[PDB]
């Protein structure tokens, strides 16, 4: 008869544990997925930062190509006008 | 209103046990999540899911009330 | 009266299991909060860098148009100087 | 000879399942299909250290039952 009380206590603790473990479960599944999500975004961030670095270098090449063009035009003009003045 | 959440709080004020809600936004997950803790004996850690924090809170509250009645 | 020793024992083991498990739940809750936040962060960082990369591509194209104008100007200067040399 | 190895020896011996779940300190949750089942954790500076801290906490719990 103390055993009705034993089995009742056992019953309520079993309910409590089962319930709680269900909570633990949803926390673990969501935490696993979130972690995967974070690795994916990490990798994507890496690819795009690489691409941006590459483009920054290209901008520097194009900028240099442009100043080279300006100096070449200035000199060419000076030449054309010197030959115009000579003739 | 009159809600699940209100019934549980009525019950916690009435029976002097603490109840704490913790809400998790949908984020990149399939739904909202709420964990609710009950400082009962034995203590309970229940949860609820929903399409809103309101819904997940009521789902949690409900979970909590079902467990309390089953003890 | 012996049933009380085993009652209090079972209770003791369930209490132990529950305490342990709740400490785990707490750890899981903190970790899930932090991971979810990280997902938000990396997602936002990703958009920030894609947008920055986009502004950079537009700068590149504008400078490319600049350089294109310069090349045509330089070429016309060259044609002028070389035509004048041939005369 | 490690904590993890003791627990696995113990699970192979008493026929309960043991599953490690690792989370990037490092965190390990170890689940034990005992009666009543247990869910322990351990932290560390590497996945190995956290796994053995978890196993250790599991062994302590099992001994207190």
């Amino acid at each position: 008869g103390s055993e009705f009380e034993l089995r009742r206590q056992a019953s309520n603790y079993q309910l409590t544990l089962t319930n709680t473990r269900a909570t633990v479960n949803i926390l673990m599944e969501r935490l696993k997925k979130s972690d995967a999500d974070v690795e994916q975004y990490r990798a994507e961030l890496e690819s795009v930062q690489l691409a941006k670095g590459a483009l920054e270098q290209s901008y520097l090449v194009l900028q240099a190509d442009a100043e080279q063009l300006r100096q070449q035009l200035t000199e060419s003009q000076d030449a054309l006008n010197a030959l115009r003045s000579s003739s | 209103p009159g809600s699940m959440k209100e019934q549980l709080l009525y019950l916690s004020k009435l029976l002097d046990f603490e109840v704490n809600f913790s809400d998790y936004p949908k984020g990149n997950h399939n739904e909202f999540l709420t964990i609710v803790t009950l400082s009962t004996h034995p203590p309970q850690i229940c949860h609820g899911v929903g399409k809103s924090s309101e819904e997940s809170q009521n789902d949690a509250a409900s979970n909590a009330l079902k467990i309390l009645s089953k003890l």
